Formats: C-alpha cells, structure tokens, sequence
C-alpha cells in the first residue's frame, strides 16, 4: 500500500513540476478542456480493475445522457406537447444503484475488506444473498 | 461516521466511527469540592469531569458513578455524556448516530434506562448497545474464541466459535481492575506508609501503572524476593517522599490468579476461562484453546500472558496448543472494534431509529438486541 | 528508563531460558517414547512372522 | 453416461455411470444452527449439508432425513438431493438420466412419491429406482446367490437363482447400523463417560469404525477379556481426552448376532439368513450355501465374515460348503454394481422417460418396475 | 552501566532464543517421527490380530 500511494503522488508531484516549466502569469481564466479517459472494456478474465474503468466510463455517459436530455428538453419544451420520460439518466442509475449505492457492490467489497478473515468465496455468498432478485440486474453467466 | 463512546468505568474513551484510535480518553472522575470558598469572585464551577477534576484532586471529592458495571447515581454520569459530547468530542448529538458498550449481563433495568435518558434528553438520532466481548473479537480480525476483556469494572468470558455468541457458558465475575488498587492499598499500609483519602486513592493506581508484573511459580519468586534485595524498586509521589516498594510489587496482580487475598470465594480468572472451556460440546475445544484472546484493560501487566499459558497448559489435556492471542493493542481493543462495527454498511439496518423507540415503548433494546 | 529496560531485558532472558529448558526436558522423553513404539512394532513383526509361518503348515 | 445416486442413509454417494468409483461421498447429516447469531455480518447460511455441515458441528443440530429406508421430512432430502446435483457432483439434471436405490420394500407411498418430486422439480429427463440387492449382485460379478447388504439403515436378504429375484424369502430387518451406534451409546455409559449430546452421538460412530472387531465363541472371548487385560486399548476424542474401552469393543456388533441386548424380538441375522435359505426349493439350496455374498456397509468390521461363517456351517447340515464371498470392496458393491448397470445398453430401453409419467400418473414405476 | 548491563541480557537471550528455536525444530520432527512410529506399531497389533484370529479357524 506504501509504494503505491508513493509511486501516485509523485507522478502528481511530477505533473505539477510540468505545470512548473510551462508556468504563466498572464490573467488566464476561461479554459475549454480536453479529456482524455480508458475505454470501455470487456474481454477475458477480468478483475476488480476493469470493474472500476468500466464504472468510470460509464458515469461520463451518464453526464451525455443528462446532459442531451436537458438541451432536448428545453428545445422540445419550445415545442411542448409531451415528452415521453424525463431524465434519460434513469436508464444508467439502475445500474450505477447496484454499482455504488450503499450497500451495492463496491461497497460490499469495502464491509469485507474490513470485516474479519477475508475469503474470497464468502464475498460471492453475500453479494448472492443480497443483490439476487432484490437487484434486477445482478445475475449469473453460464 | 456516526460515533463510538465506550461507557466502561475507568476510561470514558471517545472517537469518530472508522477511525483507528480514540479521539479523546479521559478518566470518569466526577469531582465535588469539600470545602467552602474563601476568595470571593473565583466564579467556582459546581462540579468538574475528567482529567480537568483530576487536575486540581487537592481540593476535590472523587465519585466514580460506574461501579461494577453498573451505572449509578445518575446524575453524575449524565453530567459525564455531557462533558464528553461537547467538550472533548465536540458535537452536538442531534447529528450523529451514538453507540455505547456494556458488560455482558449487568442488570435488565440498566440498559432500558440509560438508552431513555440518552435517547431523550440528548436526542440523539438512533443507538444500539453492543455486548463487550463480541466488540472485542471483531478488533482482533478473529471470529473465533474466547474473551478476557476484564474491563476495570468487571472481568468476564464467553466463548464464541465461528462467529455465534454461545451464551450460556458466559461466565461474569466482579473481580474489578480498581479492586486491585484497593487490596493494593492494605498491602502497602504494612511497608509503613499510609494512603487514607480518597486522592491518594487516586494515585496509587498510578503507582500501580507501573510497578505491578506477575510472576510465575508464585511461590519460589516469592521466596526469592524475601531473600535476596535484587528487585527492591523505588517511586515518588508527587509530594517530595521516595517509597520502597519491595514484594508487593508481585504481590498486587495475584490476587486476579487467586483470590483467597481478597477474600472473595470465586476461582481465579484461569481456573474459570477452563470452566468455560469445558461447559461447552466436545469439538469445539479443538479450535477455543487455539485462539485465546485477552481484551480490555487491566491485563497490561507484563507476564500475565505467560503465567496464564502456564495455568491454562497444566489445566488443558497436554495434547492442545494454547498459544494465547495478546496484543498490544489492549486497553483500547473495545474502541478499535466498536469503531470497525460502526463502519460496517450492513450493520446500518440493525441499531435503533426514533420513529422505533417512540412508537414501541423503552424495552426496545433488550426486544431487538 | 535504562534501568525499566535492564529488567526487560533480564526477564525477556529468563522466560526464553525457562521455554528452552521445558522444550528440552520434552525432546528427551519423545526420544523414550520412540524407542518404546519401535520396539513394539519389531516384536509384532517378530511375533506375526510365527504365527504366518504355523498358518501355512 | 447416465449417473448414479445411492439413497442408503448413511452416506449419500454420487458418481457417474461407468466409473468404478464414486466421484463424491459425504455423510447425509443436515444441520441447523441452535443458537442466536452475535457477530453481525456474518451472512448465515440458513441450513448446511453434508461435510460441510459435519464441519461445524459445535453450533449445529443434526437430522438425519433418512431412518430405517423411508425417507422423512422430504424437504430437507430434497435439499440434499440439490446440494448433490449442483456443489459436488456438479451438472445440472436436465441433461443426464439418473438412477436411484431403495431398499426392498420399504412402503409403497416412498417411491410413488419420490420420483414425483425428483422427477418435476429437478425436471431430470429419466429415471429408474432398482432395489438394493438385485444391485449388489451384479457389483460383485455372481448371478446367483444371496445378498445380505445392510444398509446402514436397513438389513435383509433376498435369494437370488440363477438370475431370479425369488421374492417371497425377502426377509428384512430393521437392526439397522446406527442403531449399532445407538446401543454403544448405551453400554459406553457404563465405562463413566457420557455422550448425552448430539454432535457426541455423532462421534461415537467414528470411535465405532476402528474398536468393533466381533469375535467367535462370544462367552469364552468375554471371560477372556473380562480375566486378562491383554485387549485394552485406547482412542481420543477432538477434546484432549483419551478414553479406554474394554470388552465393550467387541460387545458392540454382537447385538447384530442376538438382538436381546438391543431388545428386539427378532433373531439375529444369521438365523434370519438361514431362514431365507430354507424357505426356498430342495435344489436351489445346493448352489445357494455356496455363493453367499455380503454387501453394502456395517460390515467391513474385521472377523464378521468368520463369525458368519461359524454360525450358518452349525446351522446347515454339515455336507455342504459354505464359503462366503466378502470381498473388501464393500461399502460401495451399491454403487459399483449401480454404474455398470447404468452401463448397460441393453438396461437403456427399461427407464421411464418424461412422456410417460406425464401422460400415465404417478403409479408409473410400481406398475413398471 | 544499565545500558551496558541491558546489552549483556539481550544478547544472552537472543543467543538462547536462537537455541529455543533449535530445540522447537528438532521437537517437531521428533514429534512427527514418534507418531509415525505409534501409528506402524498399531498397524502391526491390527496385522498380527487378523493372523491370530485367521489360524483358530
Ligand atoms: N500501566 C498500567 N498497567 C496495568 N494496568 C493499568 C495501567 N494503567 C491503567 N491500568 C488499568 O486499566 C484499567 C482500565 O480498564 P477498563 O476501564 O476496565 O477498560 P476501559 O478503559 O476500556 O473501560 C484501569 O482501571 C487501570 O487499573
Ligand atoms: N470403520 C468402520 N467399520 C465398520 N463400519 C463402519 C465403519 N465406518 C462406517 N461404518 C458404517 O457404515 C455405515 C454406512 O452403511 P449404509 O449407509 O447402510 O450403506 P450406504 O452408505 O451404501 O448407504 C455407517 O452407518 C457406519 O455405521
Ligand atoms: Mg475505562
Ligand atoms: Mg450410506
């Protein structure tokens, strides 16, 4: 855990070394931004990694989907006669729920974690116990 | 983050759920001056807490309102629930979820009171009192074996395998930790000195902090120290005095391994962790003497780990392997495992909304607990 | 604090010295113990050898 | 490759058709826990099965769902049956045909019912209940002769000739194996110990596996052991303990040889055999004393086979030769003999496929079978 | 002269730890070699009682 968060925070500290080269002093205040993030991923054998990338990714269509929604919302209303559901981000909230609301998934792993004598098999018999039939997109490949 | 306040009679210890280390620990004194006031315009404060009365002893009356387990005289150890959550923690309740801690089986009336008046006035949001010794093994990351916590208000053992509280075997025992300071008290009026009023009371379970390991084969060590001046240890007090403390030095923590010093005609501490031991089925021995974890307070006496193996060895069948879990995390291990329990999202369900206590009545506690 | 540590240090000596002593007095009663389960095993070897070979006639 | 799931019991043993060994075998206990959870999070299973449940017994209560061939309490044996299925053997039904046992006779409503819930729940697509010894049999490669399996919930014979199964001489038996188990429980209350219990009364069939050795001309070798100490021995439990049984360990299986002990008027197996035999033919009796084969378990107990052997020569007339198959492949004949059936082509016509119960009612393997 | 005598004692007893262990480590295979030698001459009564009861019949 020691040499990760070391190894972290000095690539941050080497990032604002960089900021300190390219170092300005001009009233510089209005940005427009380019963001660079990890693709969706699926593929084999994947682990806790791709889960956290894939929520990661995941979240920023959540922001488009808001985001167009609000924009057709208005231009529609111009038009107002009736919209059909309000708030396309429900379809990606049934999803981020189980992912992260308390007592999800990734939160499951946080309780274990602390929880005594950690085995990896009674992780999977809780998550079963808990989010299976009560979370409606919980379930299990053949 | 809701809170983890421990309620045990020597150290009303306070933190913040999650954290690894009390926020503030402080000793339960509740003090009352006992004399009148001769400088007019001191603007005197009619009674003090925690080591602010232990501050300025001189002028003061001790009560601890925490005897046994038991929480008396109310009042006082409300002024207490209030000194922390302001003072030293620095919250208002209205807030937080608060948890507290109890000893095993102290009385009925006692929980389904004090969950009222902290419930009440304090109006906190939800509660849930947690048995000592389940807390304790979560802070152990094990979730199998015995308890020795021996709070200094209480000592007493249960036996829990693979996570169930099997309770029957629970065996409680008011071999108090400031009971030693008592009997410690008459062992030193022999030596010539004298400690009659309640300060000095005070400090000599100071004195004993320091000057008190337990030593095997009581006999031959006693006989040793009677013989030879090798161990003959010095002290002052906060006075100018220097005080020779000779065996009484070993002589204080035995009266845990057997009370016949004491008076009181109840095993010593070994001989009823064995019972408790042998009042259960006859494979679950084969794991219980495997993970024996000692808790609390009172046990950070040096050797007494060892000196216990010794008794529990001879005891047990000389087939099994004994190797006792003590940490030096004690004395604090009932904070650490309330703090990991409050951090537990699935326990969120469990403890006490007002909607509950307010619709059903005080015995909500001991019904759903 | 040095003197606190020098009865550490004497009691750490005298509690591994006692351990080590305990283990000693164990390791020589096993070593009877094992020439005792060797002993019996050769005689029962010995004593079914008679038996087997009557068996046959 | 169809599969094959023994009922017996004792121990529920799965495996595949062909194989010449049971790929799983576990004890067919089922447990609950009987006592309050107390370390919150724990995520309790609300029942355990087979050696896992044997695992932890300390905190369980055991039923056994089998006793004496019928099977009680249907939904914990279905819960048996499903942990079978998909944890140890690990298929799913919808694409194996599968085959059961039975013992002989045991009530009509067992099977009329038990293939109706194997058979629309697991949804399996055929299945086929073959009695035990007809079984045992063909495990052992000899088409003639008489099985004596004992099952450890049921005992009986059957004379088989020539490949018939002569039913009119099947003569069961309810000395069953725990209840071997259950007398010694019994005669070890003698000796000082007690096993009140029931995890105890679990372990005392361990502690029967290694110490029952039956022994001829049983007043000589009791007097035997009763005078001289030679037989001694000693045993321990998973406590520290070590117990030392004396004449109780060959006291222990003789109850099968006489039943006055246990206190059933009914004789003991080997009369009961010869009983059988001389229920039949006046020619079927040349070939019949001398293929005799026991089978299932209860009887890998050393000597039995001698004993037995003693006894029936006393019985019959003495020209005839007696020699008894024992082969110490036992314990699992059932299984063996139940794989190379299901091995056979010829055997694939005989079951009952999903069509015709459907279309016919439940009746459909007594009327078949 | 305490820190000195403190050096002394927990050389002395990290030296008879070293030989504790030594001890514990020999203990042990003497241990398991003992119950290899119980569990062989079990074997060979459980060996010599099946011959002695096979030639009385
Ligand atoms: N240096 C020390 N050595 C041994 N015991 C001590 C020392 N300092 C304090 N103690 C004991 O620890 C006790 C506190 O234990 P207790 O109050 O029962 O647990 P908690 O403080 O968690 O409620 C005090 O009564 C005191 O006797
Ligand atoms: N070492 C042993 N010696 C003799 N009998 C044993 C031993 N171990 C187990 N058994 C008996 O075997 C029995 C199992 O037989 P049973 O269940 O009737 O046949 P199946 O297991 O094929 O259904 C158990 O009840 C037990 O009493
Ligand atoms: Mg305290
Ligand atoms: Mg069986």
């Amino acid at each position: 855990a020691l040499a990760k968060a070391v190894y972290e925070r000095m690539f941050n500290w080497m990032v604002t070394r960089i900021n300190a080269t390219l170092e300005t002093k001009q009233p510089r205040q209005y940005f427009i931004g380019v963001l660079d993030i990890a693709g969706f991923e699926i593929f084999d054998f994947n682990s806790f990694e791709q889960l956290c990338i894939n929520f990661t990714n995941e979240k920023l269509q959540q922001f488009f989907n808001h985001h167009m929604f609000v924009l057709e919302q208005e231009e529609y209303k111009k038009e107002g006669i009736e919209w059909e559901f309000i708030d396309f981000g429900m379809d990606l909230q049934a999803c981020i729920d189980l992912i992260e609301k308390p007592m999800g998934i990734m939160s499951i792993l946080e309780e274990e974690c602390m929880f005594p004598k950690a085995t990896d098999m009674t992780f999977k018999a809780k998550l079963f116990d808990n989010h299976l039939g009560k979370s409606s997109n919980f379930q299990k490949p053949r | 983050t809701a809170l983890v306040c421990d309620n045990g009679s020597g150290l009303v210890k306070a933190g913040f759920a999650g954290d690894d280390a009390p926020r503030a620990v402080f000793p339960s004194i509740v003090g009352r001056p006992r004399h009148q006031g001769v400088m007019v315009g001191m603007g005197q404060k009619d009674s003090y807490v925690g080591d602010e009365a232990q501050s300025k002893r001189g002028i003061l009356t001790l009560k601890y309102p925490i005897e046994h387990g038991i929480i008396t005289n109310w009042d006082d150890m409300e002024k207490i629930w209030h000194h922390t959550f302001y003072n030293e923690l620095r919250v208002a309740p209205e807030e937080h979820p608060t948890l507290l801690t109890e000893a095993p089986l102290n009385p009925k009336a006692n929980r389904e009171k004090m969950t009222q008046i902290m419930f009440e006035t304090f109006n906190v949001p939800a509660m849930y009192v947690a048995i000592q010794a389940v807390l304790s093994l979560y802070a152990s990351g094990r979730t199998t074996g015995i308890v020795l916590d021996s709070g200094d208000g209480v000592t007493h053992n249960v036996p829990i395998y693979e996570g169930y509280a099997l309770p029957h075997a629970i065996m409680r025992l008011d071999l108090a930790g400031r009971d030693l300071t008592d009997y410690l008290m008459k062992i030193l009026t022999e030596r010539g000195y004298s400690f009659v009023t309640t300060a000095e009371r005070e400090i000599v379970r100071d004195i004993k902090e320091k000057l008190c390991y337990v030593a095997l084969d009581f006999e031959n060590e006693m006989a040793t120290a009677a013989s030879s001046s090798s161990l003959e240890k010095s002290y002052e007090l906060p006075d100018g005095q220097v005080i020779t403390i000779g065996n009484e030095r070993f002589r204080c923590p035995e009266t845990l391994f057997q009370p016949s010093f004491i008076g009181m005609e109840s095993a010593g501490i070994h001989e009823t962790t064995y019972n408790s031991i042998m009042k259960c089925d006859i494979d679950i021995r084969k794991d219980l003497y495997a993970n024996n974890v000692m808790s609390g307070g009172t046990t950070m006496y040096p050797g007494i780990a060892d000196r216990m193996q010794k008794e529990i060895t001879a005891l047990a069948p000389s087939t099994m392997k004994i190797k006792i879990i003590a940490p030096p995390e004690r004395k604090y291990s009932v904070w650490i495992g309330g703090s990991i329990l409050a951090s537990l999202s699935t326990f969120q369900q469990m403890w006490i909304t007002k909607q509950e206590y307010d619709e059903a009545g005080p015995s909500i506690v001991h019904r759903k607990c | 604090e040095a003197e606190k540590a020098a009865d550490e240090s004497e009691r750490g000596m005298k509690v591994i010295e006692s351990r080590a002593q305990k283990d000693e007095e164990k390791m020589e009663i096993q070593e009877i113990q094992l020439k005792e389960a060797k002993h019996i095993a050769e005689d029962a070897d010995r004593k079914y050898e008679e038996v087997a070979r009557k068996l046959v006639i």
